[PDB]
This record gives structure tokens, sequence and C-alpha cells, in this order.
RNA sequence: GGUGAUGGCCUACCAAGGCGACGACGGGUAGCCGGCCUGAGAGGGUGACCGGCCACACUGGGACUGAGAUACGGCCCAGACUCC
RNA sequence: UAAUACGUAGGGUCCGAGCGUUGUCCGGAAUUACUGGGCGUAAAGAGCUCGUAGGUGGUUUGUCGCGUUGUUCGUGAAAACUCACAGCUUAACUGUGGGCGUGCGGGCGAUACGGGCAGACUAGAGUACUGCAGGGGAGACUGGAAUUCCUGGUGUAGCGGUGGAAUGCGCAGAUAUCAGGAGGAACACCGGUGGCGAAGGCGGGUCUCUGGGCAGUAACUGACGCUGAGGAGCGAAAGCGUGGGGAGCGAACAGGAUUAGAUACCCUGGUAGUCCACGCCGUAAACGGUGGGUACUAGGUGUGGGUUUCCUUCCUUGGGAUCCGUGCCGUAGCUA
RNA sequence: AGGAGGUAAAAAUGUUCA
């Protein structure tokens, strides 16, 4: 069955970005919403709406493309998977794409990039690389 | 192959409230009746492997449900198995 | 595979085959030539390749090539055996090296004398 | 009871338990480590000098002495070997 | 026989009191891949299911702070390694100081994620109700065609068989034809890129018993789910056992033919077996050579089952929407 | 464009480096 909606979310994003879709609807989770907020702030998506479905709540990500359909995202990669959770200390955080990327880190200071995590001196669960 | 009357009979005394079917108690009761009927059917027709497989599936479903009940509250599990004549 | 498959069963490197087992960890061995003789190589090559069945100090009897032009070897000769593959000779992995207290150097070697036990003449 | 000390360590009795697929019990191999070699690293291999710990002192067993004993250059016994 | 690969000379090159060889280890080897591989055809998906342990876990509230993370303390001997300095004339080496000591234990914090605990929810899963399709399975009974055999007429000299023949069957009345009977097995047409089943596989009809699936309703429970080591079960055909049966077919076997030979292809026969009952076996190109579950990612076109809806003939397999299937084609992507 | 089925009987092998 479903085992990580984080990877589901990243995959919906990746496949829609490959197919040049403008929207991505999926189920809602507070964690996925926070991830979408990070992606919005780092500029990998245009916006994200949280709306109501027939049963629960949905996330509608308005993706972003340039004028010549340049994919605003070039890759997504779940890292802390179920079955193998990976945790990063503040020192050995990962540099995605030589730093031009963004690693999503879950910490007790919240959900924040590797840059923010190194700034705040903390680390935690490495959810994704979203160059 | 149970009829609606036999089902409702079972649900009366193994269901929690009037309209419950999905409860583990009710499901286990229904599956127990089906298992009895199918077991007698097989004691006659021993070479009905295609139905014995369905029997095994129902057995697994019943076991899963009883596992859920024992995980939730053990008194329900005990009352269920002693009221149905089950071993575990 | 999956991570749980790995933590259960793990990775096992393919077992490297022990080679030159007749030496038994030694670089060389001493042995008596039990039978000096000549062998015919594989099909593309043809020659009369000089070899010796030698009974080493490891309690192993192996075939060993005799490089160089000439050799003074008879049976009952004390010989020093090294490793080295001779392709055209299939069933052999060991060579004999000069300066073995019987195998004197090759005559008139003047380029690669160290590999054939030849002293410098001056 | 015994020990310096806890403890089936030992003993009488009592109960019938304890360990095992998370690999008991067996078989094989091996002294362990800091370290060393390699390798981008992870890792692999290794355990020489040097330094620490262990074990052993012809084999096996045993205690005595003593603060302390595997008591190499100590004791007792048995055994193999060597010698008078 | 015209060797830059052998041997020697020159000459060049790589090192240099060393140079080469052997042995051993690592590397290269992403060649056991955690970093860092794969399994349609390259080696690689168990024959398929069930299910134990285990692994894994939808949405959400609160809490614990176990994992996790931060900080601090102690320890992580010295030597080593590394950085810097200093000293043996330099270097090696040596020393000094720091770092390292990839960790562990205590203390003090954070609580996003995982997890535990206590709950909540319905989108997964399962149940109920209504319907639906279906060679799903088992048992019993039963039907007609056809073959073969038997009996009896008619009927006479060939039939059969092949590439061509011959064995063979017949002339004791065969083949053929008509009628009747016995028995066995398989079920034409329907019947197909069709349906069902986990797979194997399932096709005459009826009855009985029985399993699974799908759609719709959303009444119910409320993550109960997924996978599944081992294990258990099912598991074509052949085969084995016991007992029946035995028409046809038919390994073996026997003749005939072909052939250089033919232990074969072809022909004529023909035993086990194929069939039934109960059981063993437990394999197959058990193949989609593709494990299961879930989510997403262009479409087109057929077809099977079901729900609805719109032109409305208000005829209607007229079309559309949707769920489940099953096929062909074709993007992106993937692929040697 | 619409519409049954067929026949070729058997007939082997290939020292050298290439």
């Amino acid at each position: 069955t479903m085992t990580d909606p984080i990877a589901d979310f990243l995959t919906r994003l990746r496949n829609a970005n490959s197919a040049y879709h403008d929207e991505v609807t999926l189920p809602h989770s507070k964690l996925k919403a926070n991830i979408a907020e990070i992606l919005k702030r780092e500029g990998y998506i245009s916006d994200y709406r949280t709306e109501d479905a027939r049963v629960g709540k949905s996330l509608v990500v308005q993706l972003k493309y340039g004028p010549s359909r340049e994919r605003s995202i070039a890759g997504l990669r779940r890292v802390s998977k179920p079955g193998l959770r990976v945790y990063a200390k503040s020192t050995n955080l990962p540099r995605v794409l030589g730093g031009l990327g963004v690693a999503i880190i879950s910490t007790s200071s919240g959900l924040l990039t590797d840059r923010q995590a190194a700034r705040q001196g903390v680390g935690g669960e490495v959810l994704a690389y979203v160059w | 192959a149970l009829t609606a009357e036999q089902k409702k009979e079972i649900l009366g005394q193994y269901g929690l409230h009037d309209t419950d079917t999905g409860s583990p108690e009710a499901q286990v009761a229904l599956l127990t009746k089906r298992i009895q009927d199918l077991t007698e059917h097989l004691k006659v027709h021993k070479h009905d492997h295609h139905s014995r497989r369905g029997l095994l599936l129902l057995v697994g479903r019943r076991r899963r449900l009883l596992k859920y009940v024992a995980q939730v509250d053990v008194a329900r599990y005990r009352s269920l198995i002693e009221r149905l004549g089950l071993r575990r | 595979p999956t991570i749980q498959q790995l933590v259960r069963k793990g990775r096992r490197d393919k077992i490297a085959k022990v080679k030159t087992a007749a030496l038994k960890g030694s670089p060389q061995r001493r042995g008596v030539c039990t039978r000096v003789y000549t062998t015919t190589p594989k099909k593309p090559n043809s020659a009369l390749r000089k070899v010796a069945r030698v009974k080493l100090t490891s309690q192993v009897e192996v075939t060993a090539y005799i490089p160089g032009e000439g050799h003074n070897l008879q049976e009952h000769s004390m010989v020093l055996v090294r490793g080295g593959r001779v392709k055209d000779l299939p069933g052999v992995r060991y060579k004999i090296i000069r300066g073995s207290l019987d195998t004197q150097g090759v005559k008139n070697r003047k380029q690669a004398r160290s590999r054939y036990g030849a002293k410098k003449e001056k």
C-alpha cells in the first residue's frame, strides 16, 4: 500500500513537471503542506492551495515554468525513506547539487532547508533533495 | 453462502448495536458460520480445493479480525471466542 | 535488494581462489625434480617446452617450467620453484629459478641476466 | 558452606525451569586492541616493530607460600624426552 | 627466412645502490554496489496462493522525549595520523602543542519526523444491502453424434495404406450399405486476440452443494492494511500404488517400407498408459521467460461486465460520463 | 474482389594453418 506520502508527493510533482502540467492535486498532510511552503519560498513552485475534498483536504500545487517551458525543478529525491531513515547532524548536512539545490530537513526548529539548519546549528531527518 | 435471514440472526446476538455489520464481532460470527457450512460441504466434497481456498481466505480474515480485537480490548476477544466456541 | 534483505542476509564477496597453493604462503619453495621432461603446448603454439615434476617441501608434487635456453637438470636435483603462469602450457603455474644450488645460470645471457641467474662477465 | 568479595562458586532439599532461527548446542579458524597497509571515502585486509590487555612457560593436573602467583629461571604428582 | 615481441649487439628508456621477479593484501573491481549494481531476452522473479515471525505504515489531537538533533561534562592512555613549531648540517627520525580519537556514558534543552501511550476520523482495508456476469470448483444423474466391436440382412471381390509400396485385413464372405445391440472416451456447431479462476487450469445438458469477483448504495467497523523468511496448502502432463474399466489413441514391442545402415521419420498392428475411485509424486518453455501491493504520468482504438446520463427515434448494442477487466496502437520516459 | 486443401519420400560427410 501507500508507505510514504512524502515520496508520493515528490513523485506527483516530478511526473507532473516532466509532463509540463501546471497543477498538481493530491491529498493533504500538514507535513506535505510545509514541504510545499519550503518549495515555494525557495522558488521551485509558484504557489500552493489547501482546499477541501469530498472527504478530507487536498493540496493543489501551482507549478512554475519559464517562458520557454523551463522546468523550475530539475529533480526530486526522497532520502529518509521508511525502511532506511537518514538523519543528518548539523556538521555533516548534505549539499545538494554543490549547494545550488535544497535539502529539506525536519528538525525541532520545524521544517527548514540545510542552509537554515546549518545557520541554526541543528540537524535532523533528511526528507528530500529538490534541485 | 449465507442468506439475509441467517445473517441478521447472527448480527442480532453478535453485533454491538442494531445496524452494525462491520464490527469484528459481527464479521467473525458471519465468517464462523460460513466456515462451519463450508467445512461440512468439504467433509462431503473433499476435492473442492477451489472452495477450500476461499475457506482459507475466510480463516485468515477471521484471524486478522480477532488479532485486531485482542489488540484493542481483550475482553471482547474472549467473549467472542467463548460465545462462538473458538479456540483462538 | 532491500535494506532489510541486506541486514538479514548481507553481502558476501565472491571467494578469491587461493593460488600457488603448493607454495603454502611462501614466495618460493625447494623441491627435488622427480621427473625432468618436455611437454607440448596448446594448439596455436608448437614447441618442446622444458618442465619438471618437482616434489616440494610443502609435500606437494607440481609441474614447473624451466625458462631459459639451456638447463642441466636431471632427477634428484635440488631446485628453487617460484610462481608464474605459462599460458601455452595448460596445467602449470610454477616456474623454476636459477641460482637454486643446482640450476646454474643460462649460458651467454647478456641482457636480462637477473631473470636467468647469469653473472656479469668483466 | 565458601570466598577478599556477589553468585550453583559448592552442597542438602525444594520448584521445573533456562537457552534456541534475533542461530542455541556443535565444527573450523584465530590472541584482542591502539594501530598498520590500501582506498576519494565508505569499506577491505592485517594485528610485525613500538605501546596496552590477555593467555602460557616440556604436556597435564594441583595447590603451598605470600599483600599479590598462569608462580619461565619455585614446589608436589603423573607422563614423554635427555642425562648420572 | 625478409621477427621493432625470441637471442645478441648498438642505441634509447625507467629507476638508481639499487633494479627486477615471486609471494601476500588493498586498489583499480560500481566485479557483493550502504555510499554504489541488478533480475523480460545478458546470471538472476520461487509454479501459484495462504499465512507465522519479522519488516513496513493513511489523516489527525495531545503527551513521553526512546530514536533523532543541539549543547555541556567526563572518557576516548601514550605513541600513531594530521596541522603548526622546534631540534639532529637537511631529510628520515625525534620532541612540543593542538586537532583527531569516526564513539560511549551522565546532565541540560528542542519536538518537525519515526516510534511508544492515550484518543479522534474515514479517503485504504473489510462487513452489510441491492443487483450483475461468468467453461470458477466438487458430487450425482443424463443426452446425441462418431469410432470400434458383436449379431443379422443385402452384397460381392477387393479393402486398407503410401511419396510409391508392402506388411495387414478379406475371399471361411471383408470393404461398402441397412437395422439392432454393447461399451468406452471425448463433447462438433455455440466458441473468439471472448469469459472465470491465485496459478495449474475450466467447454454436452440438468440438478445439488459451493468459492471468488465486479458495479451501485453509501448503513457499518474504524488503518483492522501491504508483504511475507521459514512453514502449510494447491499444483498440467508423464509416472507410482491399490481396485475397476478399457472404444479410440498409443510409449514400449512386433512386422513392413525407406535406408549404406534405420534400434527413426511413413505404414500395419499393439502393451502399459490415457478413463474412473482413493492416494502418492510435486515437477514443466508451471512463460507475460516480467513477484506482490500502492500512487502518479499524453492519448487513440477495439472488446467483456456493471452503473448512470444526454440527443430522443422517446425505436434503441445512438452517443457520452464513470468503476472493473481484457487486447491492439502509440507519446513522454526507460532500455544495450 | 465472394467463397474446400494441398504436394516437394530418403538423400550423409568435409585432416592441416585459414
